[PDB]
């Protein structure tokens, strides 16, 4: 029988995730039976169906009443309570909560779902404090089925970590720096306005906006040999989706661009198939909407100096690709459910 | 100070959201 899933937070990730599940529903061990969100079912149904980035959902009918949303005649119960302690998880027999609000990323925060009755939580963001973090294709097999709260990290860490692993195994990464040139996200204001972070306050579609990021350090969680060896920053720019990681590493074994490319091409066809895609095409951000890989290496941009300083560039669809990984991680947990 | 309090109480509010891109 199925693992019973509720989505907490029906936002860009919550709705991308839902759309990913609807496309892969026939082979799945997950059944999405509930959603909680600030908004009501009719608003959620409307936004699930009409998406400025994904287009109109055509695969099946989407409908709503006061209580439920219906996707292809699958009924999903809706509730709207900002306090996860109050949610009907025991009553709905919820096994796994997908925590996509961006608000309950600490153990104590996420545990509120457990005390409301869910058996496990998968947080769609980096965890705060001691929360086991997974990137599919890198360390997802180390998942321990006894764990009640996990994190699927960030979009950026999902893009960077698999490249780093391949490069580390082939060349030995000593140190590395990252910049993600990233689409704007919903934590940025539309026009200049009040915000705790003075950069996130500024008009998102009008500016290049630097922010600090934990994404590079977080690679050290999932590749423990590299802990404390990576750092970077983010630059948000006026696109609404699709991002790119720029990674410059100091490596031990001297190499050249051709060889770096070859090694990532070989991984994309074997150990990292479905996770890293290797491309020699001269494409731009739009072309990567809806791409299922965590990282698309842009081979033409790869360069090396003095044998040891390696630059690689990898695209990622930060909403859809990441949501596909969230789903992969959930399917994995369901296949390993004690 | 009342602002820090407001973001503790309401971390999903527009003034408060911090997403780790
Ligand atoms: N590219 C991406 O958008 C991306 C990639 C990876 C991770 N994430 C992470 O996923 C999380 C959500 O990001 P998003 O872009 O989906 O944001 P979003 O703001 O579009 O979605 C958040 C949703 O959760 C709802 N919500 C907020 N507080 C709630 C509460 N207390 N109870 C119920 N519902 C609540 C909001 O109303 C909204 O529907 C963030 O942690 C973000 O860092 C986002």
């Amino acid at each position: 029988s199925m693992v019973r899933v509720a989505i907490n937070g029906f936002g860009r990730i919550g709705r991308n995730f839902m759309r990913c599940w609807l496309q892969r529903k026939a082979n799945s061990k997950l059944e999405i039976v509930g959603i909680n969100d600030t908004s009501d079912p009719r608003t959620n149904a409307h936004l699930l169906k009409y998406d400025s980035m994904l287009g109109i959902f055509q695969d099946a009918e989407i409908t709503a009443d006061d209580d439920c949303i219906y996707a292809g005649g699958h009924a999903v119960k809706c509730v709207s309570d900002r306090n996860p302690e109050n949610l009907p998880w025991s009553a709905w027999g919820i096994d796994l909560v997908i925590e996509a609000t961006g608000v309950f990323t600490s153990r104590e925060g996420a545990s509120k779902h457990l005390s409301a009755g869910a058996k496990k939580v998968l947080i769609t963001a980096p965890g705060k404090g001691n929360i086991p973090t997974y990137v599919v294709g890198v360390n997802h097999h180390t998942y321990d089925p006894s764990e009640d709260i996990v994190s699927n990290a960030s979009c950026t860490t999902n893009c960077l970590a698999p490249i780093v692993k391949v490069l580390h195994e082939a060349f030995g990464i000593q140190q590395g720096m990252m910049t993600t040139t990233h689409s704007y996200t919903g934590d940025q204001r539309l026009l200049d306005a009040s915000h705790r972070d003075l950069r996130r306050a500024r008009a998102a579609a009008m500016n290049i906006v630097p922010t600090s990021t934990g994404a590079a350090k977080a690679v050290g969680l999932v590749i423990p040999e590299l802990q404390g060896k990576l750092n970077g920053i983010a630059l948000r720019v006026p696109t609404p989706n699709v991002s790119v990681v720029d990674f410059v590493a100091q490596v031990e074994k001297p190499t050249i661009a051709e060889q770096v490319n070859q090694v990532i091409k070989e991984a994309s066809e074997t150990t990292m198939k479905g996770i890293i895609h290797y491309s020699e095409l001269e494409l731009v951000s739009s072309d990567y909407r809806g791409h299922n890989a965590s990282s698309i290496l842009d081979a033409s941009l790869t360069m090396v100096l003095g044998g040891n300083l390696v630059k690689v560039v990898a695209w990622y669809d930060n909403e859809w690709g990441y949501s596909q990984r969230v789903l992969d991680l959930a399917e994995h947990m369901a296949a390993h459910w004690a | 100070t009342s602002f820090q309090q407001y973001c503790d109480d309401n971390p999903d509010a527009a003034e408060c959201r911090i997403y780790d891109d």
